[PDB]
């Protein structure tokens, strides 16, 4: 029976390849031959905020485009108001391990997670003045990489047991459990319509996963490495992301195949974050060489270097009007470009 | 969330009085405090102000030299010392909670009050004194200043009070547009500079009383004279 | 003119002496100069030794300007100039030993008790680095005024006896710097091979002493002869006094800065920008 | 045992995977250039903006 | 800005001073990353440490003689191990009288020789010798090692064999290797863990001002 079912699973994977393979009839690099290079990009440091003790891990804008949320080491979450350089909360974790945070999207919740294996919702707008804890969900094996949240009630969490999970909050109780990668998971994301969503997991694939139905509907494979960044671009049927074999990849959904690589023979490190623009004309990388590079996304040249910071690069981020770029790293400072 | 306050009476004149405030249930050390005054039958006039940190203190001018604040962060109460009493000190005092960062919502909530007795500035203008209303219709209130409130941020400092006959204030417009809490969402509020007007649509038995304006844009805060529905 | 009579006794002056002098203490201003300019532009190298550095620095460039501007007299009368100069070097002589001193304690601080701390801030530094000489200068000049310039030079009077108001600050100073001294070079000498294993004997006997020669321009162990220039026979102790201390900041810019590995790297990186 | 349960699983997953309709590619390159040619003029970030509405510059 | 504006100001530097405090003690903390697959062990030094001072990861926290000290105590360990670069000793602990020896010496060869431990030391707890002199009382004839000296006899010669096998599979020195036998007293073991850390931090210390 096993060697049936081999031989069955190597005929689906052959069937898979010449799916994939028949309809690549173009290159995007061919089509966008005939466009003006957007010219060379700089950007200059507008704001500098200080104020942590030790490096940071994550960042967060928000949805009015002015509120900021950020976690480091020495077991800190502080929430700035990028327009000033005010510190409008300063709030203290349980566990010093902390490795990602996110900002709901009505203003009223924030998340935190790391080593500790477990997922804290704090309440930001109480009567007695203070922030507070609201929830500890609870229920995972290894440790937390990524939280993102879809209303004030549901949040998804990847775990490098290799599970992914949809909690809603009111009971504390599981809903849904993704299964069937082999290694860590390191990050997801969500779309716009908050219908479907992506994660990239350690072992030089990703998936994507429907979240009402419960089961995974396509997997990419091509990197050489594993997985260390993704992201949407700003449509919902396209996507981009970072190894660590310093190369970034373009992926399509409608036809199932990879698209373009972003790369250069002077890079060695790795990377570390993605994020796109507001019209997807601009991307932009973390790297461990110190800087963010500023790549134009249709057709795979270097328009902007962004330097400034001693240490490497952790987290950077866009905002949801498109005014500027927050850049965050090992030195524990946090810069706003424009 | 609870603020009980004491130390009212009938006091001779010349003397002394210490009155006292009591917070019970939240954080006393993240929040400002404020000291309003009521006269008998007349509008509401603003007496002093402290501050978290024990840092910048603020007083008005027909009291100052002669009154002094001081708060105790520890125990959780306030102090208001007063000496040289006149017979112009005659009144109802109000303590009040603030609180300042981006998105507050200052003025949020007020104790019951005491009782004591005794044997340049901003000019707003309250459009009337007293309206004929009957339930179920709409009503639209007006008050006028003598300044522009904006600011160049793109603020409005103008705040909408309500008193009950024999209660205490409560927050229903902060800077000119918000809901506070705990409100109905039938109230709404506009007005361009230096002109404003409270609107409310389907009027309700328990909406009648008294309705306030204050400005903020710098102190001294100054108040109007107060207008009435009678049902 | 000669440097001696910021510590000389017998009014000893001659011509070789004074140009040396002149010329020390030019290449000394110079490179003071550029002490200065890089202490106050490289970031990888901030600290607060980096920070002593500095402020030792810029003592010893003010002060040395101001006693090159004011020294020679024309032999006539005592005025308020003669007096301002004179407390002017005084105090900034003084000043310069309190740093020396704090680079000392600091030493101590690394090699002795070695466990990081929350040792002094910058204001305390600097409180006690400017704070000392002020109150020297102020009970100094309260008890007897008159002592302040002389008949030749514009400087401290060997009346009463009160040229000990330089040397007395001076020599309990020094001779604590030199205890702490023998201890590090000690402490280097049984921990060499440990954090090198592959060298021959002669570059361990090398690096070892540039860098116990490097130590001792810093706490002023070299301002030891001096104390011993009483007379006209003493000429051998005071021509080498002269010569060393004359090229105190030239030796400080060679042996701190430009051996430094991270400040040649940065200042490479800062010619290439700029 | 949960070896044959595993082959199974995997099997059943592969078939659900390989049933899914597919497209050229020209037409998602269009479609991705498309999109950034219509909302270009409102991207400040590739495109500057002058500094009497810039809350940063 | 004006009448709320400065009041916002105040509440952030207010902020700021207490974060100016947790510095000036974060600066004086020595961190010590503690691992060993003997849980007897570990547990019985963890109470003894604990009872001198009176999963996920526990942490716990100490002083010796005015100083703070704090003990972490924990699939991919390499992202699992990003997490710990600013310490400054690795306390292994290993059984003795049990075999268990060559897994044991394996493990340690995979920790030690990593890209991410290149300035810490390593300090070397070997546990149970009571049972080990007891076992060498009623000798048992050495399996496979070159226990040239001693065999049917003492343990004396045996654990210069046993420091030997530890002491390579090193392939990075200057940095020093402390051994121990552990013995009932604490204040033997609070007294070397002290010196260990006191030894590499002055190591450290001569190098900045260019031996």
């Amino acid at each position: 029976e096993l060697d049936q079912l081999r031989q069955e699973a190597e005929q689906l994977k052959n069937q898979i390849r010449d799916a994939r393979k028949a309809c690549a009839d173009a290159t995007l690099s061919q089509i966008t031959n005939n466009i003006d290079p957007v010219g060379r990009i700089q950007m200059r440091t507008r704001r500098t905020l200080r104020g942590h003790l030790a490096k940071i891990y994550a960042m967060h804008w928000g949805t009015d485009s002015r509120l900021l949320v950020s976690a480091s080491q020495d077991g800190k979450l502080i929430i700035w108001d990028s327009y000033t350089t005010n510190k409008v909360h300063a709030i203290p974790l349980r566990s010093s391990w902390v490795m990602t945070c996110a900002y709901a999207p009505s203003g009223n919740y924030v998340a935190c997670g790391g080593l500790d294996n477990i997922c804290s919702i704090y309440n930001l707008k109480t009567r007695e003045g203070n922030v507070r804890v609201s929830r500890e969900l609870a229920g995972h094996t290894g440790y937390l990489s990524c939280c993102r949240f879809l209303d004030d009630n549901q949040i998804v969490t990847s775990s490098g047991d290799t599970t992914c999970a949809l909690w809603d909050i009111e009971t504390g109780q599981q809903t849904t459990t993704f299964t069937g990668h082999t290694g860590d998971v390191m990050s997801l994301s969500l779309a716009p319509d908050t219908r479907l969503f992506v994660s990239g997991a350690c072992d030089a694939s990703a998936k994507l996963w429907d979240v009402r139905e419960g089961m995974c509907r396509q997997t990419f494979t091509g990197h050489e490495s594993d997985i260390n960044a993704i992201c949407f671009f700003p449509n919902g049927n396209a996507f981009a992301t970072g190894s660590d074999d310093a190369t970034c990849r373009l992926f399509d959904l409608r036809a199932d195949q990879e698209l373009m690589t972003y790369s250069h023979d002077n890079i060695i490190c790795g990377i570390t974050s993605v994020s796109f623009s507001k019209s997807g004309r601009l991307l932009l990388a973390g790297y461990d060489d110190f800087n963010c590079n500023v790549w134009d996304a249709l057709k795979a040249d270097r328009a902007g270097v962004l330097a400034g910071h001693d240490n490497r690069v952790s987290c950077l981020g866009v905002t949801d009007d498109g005014m500027a770029v927050a850049t965050g790293s090992w030195d524990s400072f946090l810069k706003i470009w424009n | 969330v609870q603020l009980v306050e004491s130390g009212g009476g009938l006091v001779q004149p010349g003397g002394s009085r210490k009155l006292s405030c009591s917070a019970s249930g939240f954080a006393f050390s993240s929040f400002g405090m404020h000291w309003v005054r009521q006269a008998p039958e007349k509008g509401l006039e603003w007496v002093a102000y402290i501050s978290s940190g024990s840092g910048t203190i603020y007083y008005a001018d027909t009291v100052k030299g002669r009154f002094t604040i001081s708060r105790d962060d520890p125990k959780n109460t306030l102090f208001l010392q007063m000496t040289s009493l006149r017979s112009e000190d005659t009144a109802m005092y109000y303590c009040v909670r603030s609180i300042y960062y981006y998105g507050s919502s200052p003025f949020d909530f007020w104790g019951q009050g005491t009782t004591l007795t005794v044997s340049s500035d901003i000019v707003m203008t309250q459009a009337t004194s007293s309206v004929p209303v009957t339930p179920g219709e709409s009503v639209s209130i007006s008050c006028r200043s003598s300044k522009s409130l904006l600011h160049s941020n793109g603020n409005t400092y103008l705040y909408w009070f309500l008193q009950r006959p024999g209660q205490s204030p409560q927050l229903l417009i902060y800077r000119m547009s918000n809901l506070a809490s705990g409100v109905p969402d039938r109230f709404s509020g506009s007005g361009s500079g230096t002109a404003f007007t409270l609107t409310i649509s389907r009027l309700e038995a328990e909406d009648v009383g008294v309705y306030y304006c204050m400005q903020h844009l710098e102190y001294p805060l100054t108040f109007g004279a107060g207008t009435k529905l009678e049902l | 003119s000669s440097f001696a009579i910021l510590m000389a006794h017998y009014d000893v002056e001659d011509w070789k002496l004074t140009l040396i002098t002149r010329v020390g203490l030019a290449l000394s201003l110079f490179c003071l100069l550029l002490c200065i300019l890089t202490f106050l532009l490289v970031r990888p190298i901030q600290g607060s030794r980096t920070t002593i550095h500095l402020h030792l620095c810029i003592c010893l460039f003010v002060g040395s300007t101001i006693f090159l501007a004011g020294i020679e007299n024309e032999g006539g009368q005592v005025g308020l100039r003669c007096r301002l100069v004179a407390g002017l070097l005084h105090y900034c002589f003084l000043a310069a030993f309190c740093w020396m001193s704090l680079e000392g304690l600091e030493l101590y601080f690394l090699v002795v008790r070695v466990f990081q701390g929350q040792g002094l801030s910058t204001r305390w530094l600097c409180l006690i680095g400017y704070g000392v000489p002020l109150l020297i200068v102020g009970v100094s000049a309260a008890i007897y005024s008159k002592g302040y310039g002389r008949p030749r030079y514009c400087w401290l009077d060997f009346e009463q006896g009160f040229l000990w108001s330089f040397l007395g600050p001076v020599t309990f100073i020094i001779l604590c710097n030199a205890v702490i001294f023998v201890t590090t070079v000690w402490k280097l000498t049984q921990k060499f091979s440990e954090i090198n294993p592959d060298m021959k004997k002669l570059k361990k006997a090398r690096a070892l002493t540039i860098t116990a020669i490097a130590q001792l321009f810093l706490l002023g162990c070299t301002w030891v002869f001096g104390l011993f220039i009483f007379d006209d026979r003493s000429l051998v102790l005071t021509y080498v006094f002269t010569i060393l201390n004359c090229l105190q900041g030239a030796f400080l810019y060679l042996l701190h800065c430009l051996l430094n590995k991270k400040v040649r790297e940065e200042y490479r990186k800062w010619a290439c920008l700029v | 045992t949960a070896s044959i349960a595993q082959a199974r699983k995997l099997v059943e997953q592969l078939k659900m995977e390989a049933n899914i309709d597919r497209i050229k590619v020209s037409k998602a390159a269009a479609d991705l250039m498309a999109y950034c040619e219509a909302h270009a003029k409102e991207d400040p970030l590739l495109t500057p903006v002058p500094a009497s509405e810039n809350p940063f510059r | 800005l004006s009448a709320e504006d400065k009041a916002a100001v105040e509440r952030s530097k207010m902020i700021d001073a207490l974060l100016a405090r947790e510095r000036r003690a974060v600066r004086r903390l020595v961190k010590i990353l503690l691992l060993g697959a003997d849980n007897s062990g570990k547990s019985t030094f963890l109470k003894q440490m604990r009872i001198i001072h009176v999963k996920g990861i526990v942490e716990h926290d100490f002083v010796i003689k005015k100083i703070p000290f704090k003990m972490v105590d924990v699939s991919q360990r390499q992202k699992w191990f990003q997490c710990f670069d600013g310490i400054t000793s690795i306390l292994f602990m290993v059984d003795s009288s049990d075999n268990r020896l060559v897994e044991s010496m394996n493990d340690f060869e995979t920790i030690v020789n990593n890209k991410l431990f290149f300035n810490v030391s390593i300090i070397l707890f070997l546990n149970k010798m009571d049972l080990l002199v007891e076992k060498v009382k009623t000798v048992s004839i050495k399996k496979h090692f070159p226990d040239f000296r001693g065999d049917p006899h003492r343990l004396e010669d045996v654990q210069r064999y046993l420091v030997q096998c530890f002491d390579r599979k090193r392939r990075n020195r200057s940095k020093p290797l402390f051994h121990h036998f552990t013995t009932s007293i604490d204040t033997e073991n609070a007294r070397f863990i002290f010196h260990a850390v006191k030894d590499t931090i002055l190591q450290e210390n001569l190098k900045d001002i260019m031996l």
